[PDB]
């Protein structure tokens, strides 16, 4: 079973770049609304 | 006397057996493939 999920494990290896560069691209998507008056972010 | 009896004739190919020679013939060659990466069944799982 362990040597069954490295079949799939390619398909996995690149969905985590997605979730890794979606997540620093969210993270300057928040590093600028700080400075937009949202009373959130405090 | 066939009017009256000998049965009634079957248009019979055997395709089934000629249906089992080729997949016989394609999991002979899927194993054959397999050995000559050195990638067993047992190393797919």
């Amino acid at each position: 079973t362990l040597q069954s999920s490295h079949i799939t494990e390619w398909l996995f290896t690149i969905h985590d770049d997605v979730k890794k560069r979606a997540l620093e691209c969210f993270l300057e998507t928040a590093k600028v609304a700080l400075k937009g008056r949202n009373k959130k972010f405090q | 006397g066939a009017l009256n009896n000998a049965g009634k004739g079957m248009i019979e190919t055997n395709i089934g057996n000629y249906i089992q020679q080729q997949i016989n013939l394609l999991e002979f060659i899927k194993m054959e493939m397999a050995d000559v990466a050195g990638i067993s069944k047992q190393r797919e799982g």
